RNA sequence: GGUGCAUGGUUGUCGUCAGCUCGUGUCGUGAGAUGUUGGGUUAAGUCCCGCAACGAGCGCAACCCUUAUCGUUAGUUACA
RNA sequence: GGCGAAGGCGAAAACUUAGGCCAUUACUGACGCUUAGGCUUGAAAGUGUGGGGAGCAAAUAGGAUUAGAUACCCUAGUAGUCCACACCGUAAACGAUAGAUACUAGCUGUCGGGGCGAUCCCCUCGGUAGUGAAGUUAACACAUUAAGUAUCUCGCCUGG
RNA sequence: AUUGGGCGUAAAGCAAGCGCAGGCGGAUUGAAAAGUCUGGUGUUAAAGGCAGCUGCUUAACAGUUGUAUGCAUUGGAAAC
């Protein structure tokens, strides 16, 4: 998922 | 097999529909069989007026028929041509010595009265309209008016034989078991081309707390 | 998004003194460019069952790719002892399949494809086999990335 | 700089022979203890990843969630975290449908708030028995929905002390696309939980350590002082009843 | 006059028996199941604790009448 | 629980004899698997001959029950049930799962062999049970003793 | 069901064993080269099938040209 936003 | 929901609360939560008296059982029967004729004439001959109910008030050769109809003008007619006609049938069905002095008043938010909605259901069903969509449209339009739950069920020939295919519809709080409920009930005979269609409507019109007695 | 239905079934469970005839429906909906979803739901009457099935289908869609308007490599749809075969037809021939197969493929916005049912033919297993075959398909770019020969070889 | 290895005197060890085999990548070859010891370096990078994601989420202006169901200490623990950081939580049973569906629970929490404001405005004008019963369902609704009430949408992230006991919760989280972080014991299934933290949840001291560092890691993004996170020493050590006997009957 | 084996309406029985279902969700490829199940508690699916279920509806309950006690308004054609 | 390929094998002893298990630097040097046809074995019942015959008990008689009872119950009661020599070759002869080979998470047991070594425990090589992952399965379920991943061979099946 | 089926409970693993013939069968090196692969040659009648074309007022139809396939033999290859 890398990061949230 | 259950009791008519109208009668159980009638006379203790709902005022009577015809308040009058006469000489003891001499011609009280005559007055009742006469004013039911006026009631039937209103509910039968003029479908287009959507008469919710009629109030009959007799005391010793006087009569006043209060009416509550969604559309008063059809009873009135154009330049009062129909009011005189309808009142002369009322006279010829009541006699000649008794004053009549009818009154017609529009009923605020008529669509919360089960009578006119059942009449509309009868008109739609008799017109070969598919019953399910007519039920849904009528149900939505009634519920949107700001009332409580509804109960509409229909028996009879649903476009064919094997009548044991009856549809019922229930959409919220409508407590028969509660006497202090303020419930309305009606019934019409949608005379379809294949037989008789009985439409029944139950309307829940809010709580009737602190009523004490009939209005 | 055409949401074409395929088969309604008058299913029924038995209770003391009566039968709960509660007919259901299976529906296929597809954007015609890669979004595909199917909905099976049970309800007492047709339109509410249709609405429930459409909601269930459109709730859970998924994507698929386009290779000259068709699949590009062989695959067999294995699902619950019901196989369906998909073959990469040449561009011109067009869609040829049965009921549910044509529904699924056309709703996917495809074109030419070679199909043939194997084993059973109950529509839900048809749909399951077709989706499993269409999604287990690997893209040539994906296999190329996991290979050292990604340069068009 | 962050939670040196000196604190780890007993935070590795679980019931013997009750470990999922596929997660042995975190565990070194067995010793005679048979209580599965861990690798603390991987532990440290796992906590670092968890921290830099929860801080990012907190500065992303989202809502996170806390889960606790074991008998007393984790429940009181998450209660302390909630009273220390303004954020939702759960203390009683996971409702089995809390997240996969929310309309049927959003309406219930809205009814909760309506009854709360009804009590807040009413000067006992209702009957005494009526006030009693209304407070009664008020107590029930505070008991069950006490934690999840300051939110509008589904949480962007949630934690859990034990995915095994919260199989319902972790499964419902996995059904949706929201991530999840867990304190994964030796019996968990690593592929389900998004972010893995191999910590021992059987010992209450380890539990309080881990969730306090997580709470400060989110509170530092909430501008609050990180009491246990980035604290050098002489703050991590929390009171604890005698913590030993990792195997259980 | 016929067709209650075309019917509407009405009524009987199970039975004033505690039972019958629905919305969302989950499980199952599917009929379907989970609520309605487990513990105590009642006449009751009455209530509450446990519970992948959360709620809701009909019913049951209470709102009606009636007899059982006291206070008040009233006094006859009663009573005195 | 143990052994046997299967049917089966449990009061004691002797003789003959089978195959089995673990480590085998030893030897030989692909001599292996499957096996049409052929051969051997194969629960009970049954047949022939001679014995033996306590108990049990087909058939048969009687007493009850019933509407009837040529059955269920009871009292008798023959073949047989036992041994010696020949035959029959069927059984839900089942793990309803042909044999052989290699691989594929795990956990709990149990028994045999080796070593460490009072048993208790540790591990190794094997058999035998339970639980259970992926995987398979129409589902039930199977899952290192597969109904999984495959190969070789034999036998078998094509609606009732 | 060669491509293209199964044999626990749906039809289907013989009651089991010893096993001839047959089928299949460890690793390494060389040769030959039956299979196996490819090169040439010969041959595999016409009509018909396919495709183009021509001619029928156009298909129906008639005709033209090209088109596969297998086998024998011959040059090689030498993984199996």
């Amino acid at each position: 998922m890398g990061n949230f936003d | 097999q259950k009791v008519n929901s109208n009668g159980l609360r009638f006379g203790i939560n709902k005022n009577w529909i015809s308040r009058w008296t006469a000489n003891s059982h001499a011609q009280t029967a005559k007055w009742l069989i006469e004013d039911e004729k006026i009631r039937n004439l209103f509910f039968v001959n003029y479908r287009n007026a959507q008469v919710s109910n009629v109030e009959i008030e007799r005391t010793q050769a006087t009569v006043d028929v209060f009416v509550y109809a969604a559309q008063p003008a059809f009873l009135i007619g154009s330049e009062n041509k129909n009011i005189q006609k309808i009142t002369k049938q009322i006279k010829q069905i009541i006699g000649r010595t008794t004053n009549l002095d009818l009154t017609i008043n529009e009923i605020g938010s008529p669509m919360l009265s089960a009578r006119i909605i059942a009449r509309d259901l009868a008109n739609a069903i008799e017109a070969r309209v598919p019953l399910r969509t007519a039920m849904r449209q009528s149900l939505i339009k009634v519920l949107k008016a700001g009332a409580n739950g509804i109960k509409v069920l229909v028996s009879g020939r649903l476009n064919g034989a094997e009548i044991a295919r009856d549809k019922m519809y229930i959409e919220g709080n409508m407590p028969l078991s509660t006497l202090r409920a303020d419930i309305d009930y009606a019934l019409e005979k949608a005379q379809t081309t294949y037989g008789v269609i009985g439409v029944k409507v139950w309307i829940n019109r809010g709580m009737i707390y602190t009523k004490g007695l009939n209005r | 998004f055409e949401e074409r239905i395929v088969k309604l079934k008058r299913i029924s469970k038995t209770t003391k003194g009566g039968r709960n005839m509660r007919f259901s429906v299976l529906v296929v909906v597809g954007n015609r460019k890669g979004k595909i979803g199917y909905g099976i739901a049970k309800a007492l009457e047709v339109p509410n069952a249709i609405k429930k099935a459409i909601k269930a289908a459109h709730n859970s869609l998924h994507t698929i790719e386009i290779h000259k308007g068709s699949i590009y490599h062989e695959v067999i749809g294995r699902s619950g002892a019901s196989r369906v075969l998909l073959k990469p037809a040449p561009q011109g021939t067009g869609i040829i399949a049965g009921g549910a197969i044509r529904a699924i493929i056309e709703l996917a916005g495809y074109s030419d494809i070679y199909t043939k049912n194997l084993g059973r033919n109950t529509p839900i297993n048809m749909i399951h086999a077709t989706m499993d075959g269409i999604l287990k398909q690997l893209s040539p770019r994906r296999v190329a990335i996991l290979r050292n020969k990604n340069l068009n070889e | 700089s962050l939670a040196k290895l000196g604190e780890m005197r007993t935070h590795v060890g679980m019931v013997k022979r009750y470990w999922n085999p596929k997660m042995g990548f975190f565990i070194e070859p067995e010793r005679k203890h048979n209580n599965d010891h861990f690798v603390l370096e991987l532990q440290r990078q796992s906590l670092q990843t968890a921290y830099n994601y929860v801080k990012e989420v907190a500065q992303n202006n989202g809502q996170i969630l806390f889960v606790g169901t074991k008998n007393d200490y984790v429940k009181k623990l998450v209660n302390n975290i909630a009273k220390r950081v303004d954020v939702a939580f759960i203390t009683q049973r996971w409702l089995g449908g809390t997240l996969t569906n929310f309309k049927t629970l959003s309406i219930s929490i809205n009814k909760l708030n309506k009854l709360v404001e009804k009590q807040a405005e009413n000067a006992a004008d209702l009957t005494k028995k009526e006030n009693l019963m209304l407070s009664r369902e008020i107590e029930r609704l505070e008991k069950f929905f006490g934690g999840v009430k300051s939110l509008k949408r589904l949480p962007n992230l949630l934690i859990v002390d034990d995915p095994v006991y919260e199989k319902n919760a972790v499964a419902e989280a996995n059904i949706l696309r929201i991530p999840v972080v867990a304190l994964c014991n030796t019996n968990t299934n690593p592929e389900l939980v998004d972010f893995i933290i191999p910590a021992n949840n059987h010992q209450p001291q380890s539990t309080c350590l881990l969730m306090n560092l997580l709470a400060d890691a989110v509170a530092e993004a909430k501008a609050m002082p990180t009491m246990f996170a980035y604290k050098p020493d002489e703050e991590i050590q929390i009171e604890i009843p005698q913590k030993q006997e990792a195997p259980r009957q």
